[PDB]
RNA sequence: GAAAUUGGGCGCAAUAGAUAUAGUACCGCAAGGGAAAGAUGAAAAAACCAAGCAUAAUAUAGCAAGGACUAACCCCUAUACCUUCUGCAUAAUGAAUUAACUAGAAAUAACUUUGCAAGGAGAGCCAAAGCUAAGACCCCCGAAACCAGACGA
């Protein structure tokens, strides 16, 4: 509910549309299991999508991390220091290429 | 809906507007424009020879999740669902007119 | 041991020098090896010296030396897939690391 | 006992995360939580419906307040301004009123315009011509 | 059972810096299965909690309490220790910070009332925790003056904004 | 408070264990095996039910059948109170008829 | 012990984060943190703000000098910043003048030098430099990093800019990211004035004009706690401006204030800074 | 309801599993009923989480919240839940609260999905597309009683 949760002002970053539009992500960080059912579409993501994404945008910085997790995670961090650690734990492959876009 | 606008301000908008992050949008529809001194208001719409409102994109986010929950009383009815309506962020540049009177 | 396989320029000739040795007629790509003897002469000719054997998912579907021509003129290449992502021209914001 | 829960920690943890800010038992007690939690959920959704009613009802008296300082009423107001082709919402005349008052008071001259330009084609009856404020755009 | 007061005499800071002020002692204190409620020690461990300890042991030598005779045992031995084991000089120098009492691990007996029933008496103990703070007692809170709610009100008033609007 | 604080020690399974790399084997001595064992003579348990299979019924009464001469004197008395109830709930109670 | 492990692992991290929130670690600097490859994020931080740089000497601007020092303290047990940061810092100082003598052609000296303190003060550039990651890649002594050293690292970026694509796409970079911060903001609000009613004596003197005689245009509940006056600043029967105020001599001191705006061109509404 | 005839664990792990640490303590004249519970470490010859409280009593107004808001309250909106009913805010039932335990068991026929097919099925049985195999539907607590055998004046 809206009592119980924080508010806050609609507001930018820096005035992020007055002079130009700078690009709010910083890092993008994939943890994806090389053996693991669970990132089967996160294994297809790096694969196919994640090379016509890193030139989409030359600004966000990403880090593939390739480890034995049972979870694979996605750790956006932005540009005024907030994480937003999201799973990408059994998605298809459109449905993280549409998370990584939201992000 | 209508938003009373000024430059360099800031607009929330509750849907997808199917455009990149940073791009300059013309919003037609103006329908009053005003200054300190005079004011310019159509019948209903200023013509897009007179004004020319510009806006950026900056932000496409989803909302905070938004709970509908429905009960009756001693009917065992209840459901619970969580939905995130899309958001767009549009920063208005620059508020432009043009002597066509 | 190395599952690599690299197609030579010349197994056109290769090919042609190994069913001169087995048999020599004309039209020499469509001789069916409806014979088990004449396959097997041909196939262990090519297995020892060019070093890449026919798995046996695929040993039915010779029916010809024209089929055991495609087979050869295919590149394989088992290598690991940090090696092929990270040697597939990454731009320089990727960064792919290996815990393993 | 072969499979009993295991995880009732959290599911009690999914309630109770909404009750934190109750009083009385409400907020630790889970079979009183829910019975409110259900209940600040529903009142939630059913105030969906009087947020849009109470801002509406806000901007009426937010109008009405602005309008008399003009001598108008705000039956006389609203009912001109759409005579004009001015379709201008309760949001933005209520946010003109405050924070533009000569553009509102322009509003207010023009809906006393026509409301004059009205009365005098009301009290004229038969062929006159139309008055200058009251000729009416068309669209084809 | 918790035994995490007891353990709060042994954390060592590190060794202070000259360009800093002096740290106070802090000591705590208690004892535990009280043979007393834990809601009647709370009235003398409220009445004590803000006093200097040579007027807590004042007023605690002539309350008719039981438990006040309990709390100066306890704030004795507090205050022995302060200037044996935490390195206070001044006996005079401290004052009680917190003072409560939880309750301890009660025995239950068998109560029987005027017929085959009965009830389930719970024979009572309680805790008495304190914390003596090196210094003299900070002054209580007066009370704030009309000067002060002026200034909350003028405040609250130029606070407010136009709501639900631009 | 019914969770537990510390995480169990972990459970270290061998797949490549005897009973279960030999799991399996002699399924089909029937059908490639010239039929001369049936698969149900390699199952292993009670003398009831070597290759059988019923509801709780049809179990107490084969086993009242079966071994039931050779039961213990409490355990025989509290099979029969069994066939005695499950007659009485499987053809008198229920809700399709 | 109900048997199982999902329930338990769970409870394992929901209690990792309540020993977070119940004691919080101290800060750890982005560098000494998983997923970090410094030669990699510079290049991200030049393309972020759709600008290029010459990537060895945006390397330089970043490096400082008690950096250079404690790198010699620990190699017991690289150029420095100033040079850029100076020519950063002087460049930045005269394309803002520039800007703001452009814009408000009204203001005296005074008040545009205190207009470029705001601008370059240490509350807006170490804002800026936060939320521009300047403070991940700065390469400093102690975390978090001190905004007298942060201000010198943000002036070495627009330094090394100027070195790279010349004084053209570095006055945007300044348009963009320094007078952006102050929309919205009074100019008071920027440059602090003690005593605004004998400022605006020594400016109507400038003009050749009146000095104004103020005078009590509007009044309300006088006796009260809560009192409303609009002293008006009457110049030769002609007011200059009004001004609202709890007592007679704040609503004074006020209406010159806004005389002062309406002097120098720094009014609310004004014609707003162009992009 | 016949007969001829035919021939170690996809268990429990201290409210569980035995009632069982014990048929003990306790209860009854007796037959009989019948519990509860323990957790260090290699060696003792070495924290964080329920209810409940405290830290820290309370400020006009009302199902204890929601919309909100600069702001906890003030403003506006809103007749707890379950069950039973034509219909309950009902002054109808149940419930102090926490933790744990506590309630849908199956047939022919149909359907779905395979195998094989005038045949199916690892004898028996069915078959005028059938037949074999699988999947999928049938609760919990509660009388006053009745009878048999002991134990009690
Ligand atoms: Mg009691
Ligand atoms: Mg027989
Ligand atoms: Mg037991
Ligand atoms: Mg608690
Ligand atoms: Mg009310
Ligand atoms: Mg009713
Ligand atoms: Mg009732
Ligand atoms: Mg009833
Ligand atoms: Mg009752
Ligand atoms: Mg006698």
């Amino acid at each position: 509910t809206a009592r119980g949760t924080p508010s806050r002002f609609l507001a930018s970053v820096l005035h992020n549309g007055l002079g130009r539009y700078v690009q709010q992500l910083q890092r993008l960080s994939f943890s994806v299991s090389r053996d693991g059912a669970s990132s089967r579409g996160a294994r297809e993501f790096v694969e196919r999508e994640v090379i016509d994404f890193a030139r989409r945008n030359p600004g966000v910085v990403i880090y593939v991390n390739s480890r034995p997790c049972c979870v694979p995670r996605v750790v956006a961090e932005y540009l005024n220091g907030a994480v937003r650690e999201e799973s990408i734990h059994c998605k298809s492959v459109e449905e993280i290429s549409t998370l990584v876009q939201k992000l | 809906r209508q938003w009373k606008v000024t430059s360099e301000d800031l607009i929330l908008i509750g849907n997808e507007l199917d455009l990149a992050c940073g791009e300059r949008i013309r919003l037609e529809k103006v329908l009053l424009v005003g200054a300190d001194n005079f004011t310019l208001l159509g019948k209903p719409l200023l013509g897009k020879d007179l004004v020319r409102v510009e806006a950026t994109v900056i932000e496409k986010t989803e909302s905070w999740p938004r709970i509908i929950m429905r009960f009756r009383k001693r009917k065992n009815f209840k459901k619970k669902r969580i939905v995130t309506t899309p958001q767009t962020v549009l920063r208005i540049n620059s508020i432009e007119i043009a002597p066509c009177l | 041991r190395s599952r690599a396989y690299t197609p030579p320029e010349d197994l056109q000739s290769r090919l042609e020098s190994y069913v001169k040795e087995v048999f020599l007629p004309s039209n020499w790509q469509d001789i069916s090896l409806e014979d088990s003897r004449l396959k097997f002469n041909l196939l262990a000719h090519l297995a020892d010296d060019l070093g890449h054997v026919v798995p046996n998912s695929r040993l039915h579907q010779m029916c010809r030396v024209r089929d055991v021509l495609d087979f050869y003129n295919v590149p394989i290449q088992d290598r690991s897939k940090f090696d092929e992502l990270s040697a597939s021209n990454l731009p320089p914001n990727l960064k792919i690391t290996w815990s393993y | 006992l072969r499979n009993r829960v295991t995880d009732r920690y959290f599911r009690i943890q999914e309630v109770l995360k909404h009750a934190r800010h109750f009083r009385g038992r409400k907020n630790r007690c889970y079979r009183l939580a829910v019975r409110t939690v259900i209940r600040a959920f529903v009142k939630c959704t059913k105030a969906r419906y009087l947020k849009k009613k109470n801002m509406r009802t806000l901007w009426i008296n937010r109008i009405t307040a602005a309008s008399q300082e003009h001598g108008l009423k705000y039956p006389a107001l609203i009912g001109n301004l759409v005579k004009c082709q001015v379709e201008l919402n309760r949001k933005v005349l209520a946010d003109l009123a405050i924070y533009e008052p000569k553009t509102f008071k322009s509003l207010a001259a023009l809906a006393s315009r026509r409301r004059h330009e009205g009365f005098a084609a009301a009290l004229g009856d038969g062929k006159e011509p139309e008055g200058i404020f009251s000729r009416v755009v068309q669209y084809h | 059972i918790s035994r995490k007061w007891e353990k709060k005499n042994k954390i060592v800071y590190p060794p202070q810096l000259p360009g800093e002020p002096r740290r106070p002692a802090e000591i705590y204190h208690c004892r535990r299965q009280i043979k007393y409620s834990k809601d009647k020690m709370w009235y003398l461990a409220k009445l004590i909690r803000g006093m200097s300890i040579d007027q807590a042991l004042a007023q605690l030598e002539f309350n008719d309490k039981k438990g006040a005779k309990i709390i100066k045992e306890v704030l004795l031995e507090a205050q022995d220790m302060a200037v044996r084991d935490h390195n206070v000089e001044f006996r005079s120098n401290l004052y009680i910070a917190e003072s409560t009492s939880g309750r301890g691990q009660c025995l239950k007996r068998i109560r029987y009332h005027g017929r085959g029933r009965f009830g389930i008496m719970e024979k009572v103990y309680c805790h008495y925790f304190v914390k003596l703070v090196e210094g003299p007692p900070p002054p209580p809170e007066p009370p704030k003056t009309a000067v002060a709610h002026a200034k909350e009100y003028i405040q609250q008033l130029r606070s407010r904004t136009i709501v639900h609007t631009l | 408070i019914g969770i537990r604080l510390t995480l169990p020690p972990p459970k270290v399974v061998d797949r490549w264990n005897e009973k279960r790399a030999m799991f399996g084997v002699y399924d089909n001595i029937g059908i490639l095996g010239n039929f001369e064992k049936h698969p149900k003579e390699l199952i292993r348990g009670p003398i009831w039910l070597r290759g059988w299979k019923g509801n709780e019924l049809q179990r107490c009464i084969r086993k009242r059948k079966m071994v039931g001469s050779r039961m213990f004197a409490d355990d025989l008395h509290n099979l029969n109170k069994r066939i005695r109830y499950l007659y009485k709930h499987f053809n008198r109670h229920g809700k399709f008829r | 012990v109900k048997k199982g492990f999902r329930a338990a692992f769970r409870f394992q991290k929901e209690l990792e984060r309540q020993r977070l929130l119940r004691c919080p670690p101290p800060p750890v600097r982005r560098s000494e943190k998983p997923n970090w490859d410094y030669h990699a994020e510079i290049q991200a931080f030049g393309h972020r703000l759709q600008e290029n740089f010459s990537l060895d000497l945006l390397k330089t601007a970043f490096v400082n000098s008690c950096y250079i020092k404690s790198e010699e303290a620990k190699r017991q047990q690289l150029k420095s910043n100033q040079e850029l940061s100076e020519q950063g810092t002087s460049f930045s100082q005269t394309c803002l003048t520039q800007f703001l003598e452009d814009e408000y052609p009204d203001m005296p000296t005074e008040g545009i030098k205190n207009l470029v303190d705001f601008l370059t003060g240490e509350e807006v550039v170490c804002h800026v430099a936060r939320n521009l990651a300047v403070e991940q890649l700065t390469l400093s002594e102690e975390f978090p990093v001190p905004p007298a050293v942060l201000q010198q690292t943000f002036f070495a970026v627009i330094g090394a800019l100027l070195q790279s694509s010349g004084p053209e796409r570095t006055a945007l970079f300044i348009r963009d990211f320094l007078i952006t911060q102050m929309t919205g903001k009074e100019l008071f609000e920027m440059w602090k004035i003690i005593n605004p009613m004998g400022l605006l004596v020594e400016e109507l003197k400038k003009r050749n004009v009146s000095a104004p005689e103020s005078r009590l245009t509007r009044q309300s509940g006088g006796t009260t706690a809560l009192p409303l006056y609009f002293v008006g600043l009457y110049c030769d029967k002609k007011l200059i401006a009004e001004g609202p105020g709890e007592t007679v001599l704040v609503a004074e001191e006020e209406a010159a204030r806004v005389a002062l705006r309406k002097l120098y061109g720094f009014t609310e509404n004004r014609r707003p800074w162009n992009y």
